[PDB]
């Protein structure tokens, strides 16, 4: 990748940043963005709960399901940040 | 407001019974409506009082219990959180109406003017017939409560 | 408006340039997201759920290779399987969608004029002309949403009761 | 070039203006207390000092940096504990008296210690509290960094929006209520953490019942 | 001015007659903080969801059974729930509930936006937007039945629980 080749995404003089840092999903919509946050943050919290909490992990039975879902939490971090960067962006 | 051009000052002699001058220290518009309020609940107190140590009963209560302990068997039963339900809503929109008033402008808003006038029976000789019958029915009451309270029967003496 | 909810209109982005377009989106999930690849991974799925239906049914009403496994095509998967055959399809498939992974870069970065869901793939040059590929095309995604419905209600059946081609 | 006794190291064209501009004094807020002022002599009425009280002076700490908050956060974050506490008191005093919620198999509510009284109920139960907490502090959180700067114009400290209908149309008394919402939460704070001191070590609150 | 239901009480602010079956009641005001838009798809949507349960408790309390329903057993309407997810066909249900509920947040979502959609317009109409008038008068009467079907369902719901397993009149 060429340095010419790349977006102006700074935005140190507003107080919000565009909606070209989201990348792909920098049309998707700002309430889509929560409500998936929150779905993502509740399965993912439920699957690490199953995991290790609820039932000790035990080497031998890991479901893998769960394990999957575990990564959803950082998803829904990035998912909420996009929700509010959309909600500043009015889009 | 002010309490001298109030309704509810000495019947027969006309001036205001203020001798701790306690008019001045609230707002007079708030004390009308605590007293007419207090007046009222306390008329509604010694009418069930009596009521219920005469024994009317009630559509659907079979509980019978004198006075003096129906609070207890009461609320231990239930009827007495329907009750508070229903107070709670009542009270929750004389809060909203009169608390934006407290001190300041109290606007058309007469106190204890609630507009329960179907009948249309308002009179000024009535409302001040509805302040001394108040007056009179929270000393009756608080009498009533004291003596009950000490074992005696039904009259209450 | 929007044709399949009419109690309210479509999104910018179904104006009928695309093929199989009633309006339908009720979450904005293609303007959310670029609709070209949306378009290609339908197209893709609908061919996938094609191709297994017929295969299903074929295996079900008897059809199988000469040195193959005499089993139904709910163990079919297991048994091949277990006998290597898939690998060779799977690295078979994995050429054509690495090549994908190009197409599908040139197509969404405009390199190349390439429509989603085409390889270039018209011995009999069925749509050389405009007409004849809207007409082809709208037939074609048509059979991918129905073949697409029509194998989940198939395998389904098949792995929650009975078997045969009629379930 | 302003209020701080130095330029804010936030550079000029994204941020300094906006840090280094006026902000509304201690004086313009509703917190002064007579109780204070109530002695021979000087004195205040209806229940408000005719100054604030400030020993430490935290309220004008702004003007050596602006990593010190503004006097616009600090009445949201005393606005903010009054009410927390006011709840926290009130429910500690109704749960140690014995009253509590039906209940079932799954769920007991019956447990006098406020100190372990959720330690009891069931991961779900407090599960909810504190994710209706967690959801509304943080939703009704916007324009708290604003406050911090000093910027009270999209915020009003203190102001929810949630039954501000029912202040009173009239300056005087609109002040007179706030400042008993003050008070009362003070006291429910003084009154939260005395019981917390007295239940950690005995003897801190003398007049003690729980 | 003041509210039609509370003369004593100033009216509110956000209510002022332009939807269905308004009368300025609202002493919490809660539209006041959450769009009205919301409140009244909100409305709406509860008085249907109550007011198709009232006809579906006294129809299987009756004795209406759904074809291959009977095979759940001597099942009433007070204990048809549990049978029912535990037999699976509550599931199919919530699967048809939530694909009409696609649909719901769609047009939720378009009034909030501004596509001009009513509350509670789904376009399901039977022929009957043929007249504007006759549309309000029959939103009108949706709307007072739905108001009277949530109590409606309430009383019927509980007067059932508290007789336990009882009949179509609970009198
Ligand atoms: C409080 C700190 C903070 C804040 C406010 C932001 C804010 C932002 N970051 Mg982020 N970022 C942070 C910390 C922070 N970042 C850190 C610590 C890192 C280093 C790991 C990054 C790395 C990073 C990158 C690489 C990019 C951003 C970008 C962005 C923007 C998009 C946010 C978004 O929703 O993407 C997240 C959206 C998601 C859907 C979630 C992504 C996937 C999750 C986090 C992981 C999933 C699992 C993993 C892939 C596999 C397991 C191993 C936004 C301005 C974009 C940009 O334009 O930056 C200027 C961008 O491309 N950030
Ligand atoms: C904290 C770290 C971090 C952060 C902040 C981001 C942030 C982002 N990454 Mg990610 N990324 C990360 C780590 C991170 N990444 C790592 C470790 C890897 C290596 C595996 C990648 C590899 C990667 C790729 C290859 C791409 C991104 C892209 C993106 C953007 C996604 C926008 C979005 O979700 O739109 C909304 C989402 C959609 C429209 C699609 C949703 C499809 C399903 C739901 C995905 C589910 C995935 C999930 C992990 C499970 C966003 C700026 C994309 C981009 O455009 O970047 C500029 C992109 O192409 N990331
Ligand atoms: C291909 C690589 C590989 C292989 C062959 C194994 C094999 C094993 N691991 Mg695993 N493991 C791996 C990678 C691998 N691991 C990775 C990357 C991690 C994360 C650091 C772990 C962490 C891990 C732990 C903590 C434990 C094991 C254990 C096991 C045993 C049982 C696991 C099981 O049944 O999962 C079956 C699961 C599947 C068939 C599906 C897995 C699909 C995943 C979730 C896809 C997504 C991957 C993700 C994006 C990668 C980043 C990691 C992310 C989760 C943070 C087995 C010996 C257990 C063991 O041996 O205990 C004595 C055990 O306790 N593994
Ligand atoms: C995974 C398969 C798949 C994919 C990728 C698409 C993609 C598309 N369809 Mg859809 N479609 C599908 C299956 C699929 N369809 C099926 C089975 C039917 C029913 C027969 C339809 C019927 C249909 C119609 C009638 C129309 C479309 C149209 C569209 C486009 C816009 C709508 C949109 O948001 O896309 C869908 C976006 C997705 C992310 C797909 C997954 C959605 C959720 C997450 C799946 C889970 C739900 C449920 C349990 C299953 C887009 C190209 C419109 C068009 O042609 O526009 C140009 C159009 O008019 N589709
Ligand atoms: C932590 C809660 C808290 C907070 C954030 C504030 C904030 C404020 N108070 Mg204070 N106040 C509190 C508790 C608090 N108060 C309590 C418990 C009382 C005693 C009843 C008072 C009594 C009081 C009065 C009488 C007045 C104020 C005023 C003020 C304002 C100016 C002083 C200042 O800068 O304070 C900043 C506060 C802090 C930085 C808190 C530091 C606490 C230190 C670390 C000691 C803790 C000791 C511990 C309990 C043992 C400001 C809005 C004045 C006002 O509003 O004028 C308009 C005013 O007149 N307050
Ligand atoms: C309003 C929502 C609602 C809800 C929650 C239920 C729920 C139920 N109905 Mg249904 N039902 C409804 C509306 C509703 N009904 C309406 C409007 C009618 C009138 C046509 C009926 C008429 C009806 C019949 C005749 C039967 C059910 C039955 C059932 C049960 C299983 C099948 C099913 O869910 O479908 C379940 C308890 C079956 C049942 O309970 O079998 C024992 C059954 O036979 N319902
Ligand atoms: C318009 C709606 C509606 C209607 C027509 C009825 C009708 C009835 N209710 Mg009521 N009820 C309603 C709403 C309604 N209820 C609501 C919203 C609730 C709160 C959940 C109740 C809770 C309730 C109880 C608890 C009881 C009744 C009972 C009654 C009877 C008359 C009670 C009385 O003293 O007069 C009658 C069958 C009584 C009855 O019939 O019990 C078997 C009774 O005990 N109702
Ligand atoms: C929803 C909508 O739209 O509008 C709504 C929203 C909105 C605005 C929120 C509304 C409001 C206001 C609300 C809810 C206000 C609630 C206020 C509340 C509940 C305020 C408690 C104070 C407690 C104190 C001061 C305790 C002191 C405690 C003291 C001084 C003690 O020493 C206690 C004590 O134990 C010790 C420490 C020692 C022991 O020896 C025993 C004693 C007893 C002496 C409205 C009106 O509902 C409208
Ligand atoms: C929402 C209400 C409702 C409606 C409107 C409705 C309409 C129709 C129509 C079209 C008019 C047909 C043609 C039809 C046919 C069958 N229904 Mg059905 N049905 C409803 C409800 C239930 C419930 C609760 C059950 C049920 C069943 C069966 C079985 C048995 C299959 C079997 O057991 O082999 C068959 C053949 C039972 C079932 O499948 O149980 C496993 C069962 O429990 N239905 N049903
Ligand atoms: C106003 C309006 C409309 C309307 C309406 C209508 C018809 C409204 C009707 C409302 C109605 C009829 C509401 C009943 C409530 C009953 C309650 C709460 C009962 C409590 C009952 C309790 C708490 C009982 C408790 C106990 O029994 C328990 C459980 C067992 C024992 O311990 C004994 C006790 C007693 C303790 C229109 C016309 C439709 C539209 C218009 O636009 C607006
Ligand atoms: C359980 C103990 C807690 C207290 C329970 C009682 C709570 C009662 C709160 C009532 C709801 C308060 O909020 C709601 O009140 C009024 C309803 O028209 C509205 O207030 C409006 O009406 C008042 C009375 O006519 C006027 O004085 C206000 O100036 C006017 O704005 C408020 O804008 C709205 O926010």
């Amino acid at each position: 990748l060429d340095r010419s080749e790349a977006a102006d995404t700074w935005w140190g003089d507003k107080d919000y940043p565009s909606s070209v840092v989201l990348g792909i999903g920098k049309d998707v919509p700002s309430s889509i963005y929560g409500v998936t946050s929150a779905i993502a943050f509740s399965v993912g919290a439920y699957c690490i709960a199953q995991s290790n909490i609820i039932n000790i992990l035990s080497g031998s039975t890991v479901n893998g399901f769960y394990v999957a879902g575990a990564l959803l939490v950082p998803y829904s971090w990035g998912l909420h940040v996009a929700a509010w960067i959309q909600k500043q962006n009015g889009k | 407001g002010n309490v001298n051009n109030m309704i509810g000052k000495y019947s027969v002699k006309g001036t205001v019974y203020d001798p701790l001058n306690l008019a001045s220290t609230y707002d007079n518009n708030w004390l009308r409506e605590a007293e007419l309020k207090h007046g009222r609940l306390c008329m509604l107190a010694f009418a069930g009082f009596i009521a219920n140590d005469a024994g009317w009963g009630l559509p659907g209560l079979d509980i019978k219990c004198s006075s003096v302990e129906a609070h207890d068997k009461m609320v231990e039963s239930g009827h007495m959180w329907a009750l508070l339900a229903f107070v709670s809503v009542c009270e929750a929109l004389h809060f909203s109406v009169i608390i934006p008033k407290l001190d300041g402008d109290w606007g058309d808003y007469e106190p204890g003017n609630y507009g329960l006038d179907p009948f249309k029976l308002d009179t000024p000789a009535r409302r001040e017939a509805e302040l001394k019958n108040g007056r009179a029915c929270m000393l009756a009451f608080s009498g009533i409560v004291t003596q009950a309270a000490l074992g005696h029967p039904a009259p209450y003496w | 408006k929007s044709q399949a909810l009419p109690f309210l209109e479509a999104p910018a982005k179904l104006d009928g340039s695309m093929a199989g377009d009633k309006g339908f989106d009720p979450l904005n999930l293609a303007g959310s997201f670029d609709i070209n690849w949306m378009r290609e991974a339908e197209l893709k799925h609908g061919r996938i759920c094609m191709l297994a239906w017929v295969g299903y049914v074929a295996v079900d009403n008897g059809f199988y290779v000469p040195f193959a496994p005499h089993v139904s095509s709910l163990a079919a998967h297991d048994t091949a399987v277990k006998s290597g055959q898939m690998l060779f399809l799977l690295g078979a498939v994995g050429v054509v969608e690495a090549l994908s992974y190009n197409a599908i870069n040139e197509m969404m970065s405009g390199q190349t004029d390439r429509r989603p869901g085409d390889f270039s793939m018209d011995p009999f040059k069925m749509v050389d002309t405009p007409e004849k590929a809207k007409s082809m095309l709208e037939k074609e995604i048509s059979h991918c949403r129905l073949a697409m419905m029509a194998f989940s209600g198939v395998v389904t059946q098949s792995a929650l009761t009975g078997h045969g081609f009629p379930y | 070039a302003g209020p701080m006794y130095d330029e804010p190291l936030a550079p000029s064209g994204m941020g300094r203006e906006f840090i280094n501009k006026e902000r509304a004094p201690l004086s313009s807020y509703v917190g002064a207390s007579q109780e204070l002022a109530a002695f021979p002599g000087g004195g205040g009425k209806e229940g408000m000092a005719p100054t604030p009280w400030d020993p430490f002076c935290f309220s004008e700490l702004y003007k050596v940096s602006a990593n010190n908050p503004d006097v616009a956060w600090l009445r949201e974050s005393e606005l903010k504990h009054g009410r927390m506490a006011m709840l926290a008191i009130t429910g500690v005093m109704v749960q140690s008296t014995g009253f509590h919620l039906p209940g079932n198999a799954e769920v007991s509510f019956a447990n006098s210690d406020w100190v372990s009284a959720p330690t009891t109920l069931p991961p779900v139960v407090w599960g909810q509290v504190l994710a209706f907490v967690a959801i509304a502090e943080g939703q009704t959180s916007e324009g708290l960094f604003d406050l911090w700067l000093g910027d009270t114009s999209k915020r009003e400290p203190g102001n929810l929006g949630w039954g501000s209908g029912l202040l009173s149309k009239d300056k005087k008394a609109a002040d007179k209520m706030r400042l008993k919402e003050l008070k009362n939460g003070r006291l429910a704070m003084l009154a939260i953490m005395g019981v917390a001191a007295n239940h950690f070590i005995p003897g801190a609150l003398p007049g003690c019942i729980y | 001015a003041k509210s039609q239901a509370l003369p004593f009480l100033e009216k509110p602010a956000s209510l002022d007659g332009s939807m269905p079956g308004d009368v300025g009641f609202d002493p919490l005001g809660l539209s006041s903080y959450f769009p009205l838009d919301w409140m009244r798809e909100a409305e709406i949507k509860h008085g249907r969801v109550c007011m198709l349960a009232i006809v579906g408790y006294i129809a299987v309390d009756i004795g209406i059974r759904a074809p291959g329903a009977e095979k759940l057993g001597s099942l009433t309407s007070f204990t048809a729930h549990n049978a029912a997810v535990t037999s699976g066909h509550m599931w199919a249900l919530l699967g048809v509930a939530g694909i009409a509920e696609i649909a719901g947040m769609a047009g939720i979502a378009a009034t909030l936006n501004g596509s001009g959609r009513a509350p509670g317009d789904f376009a399901f109409d039977g022929g009957f937007a043929k007249d504007a008038a006759k549309l309000e008068r029959f939103k009108l009467s949706e709307i007072k039945h739905c108001r009277l079907a949530m109590m409606a369902f309430s009383g019927l719901v509980t007067q059932d629980a508290m007789a336990n397993g009882m009949g179509f009149p609970y009198f």
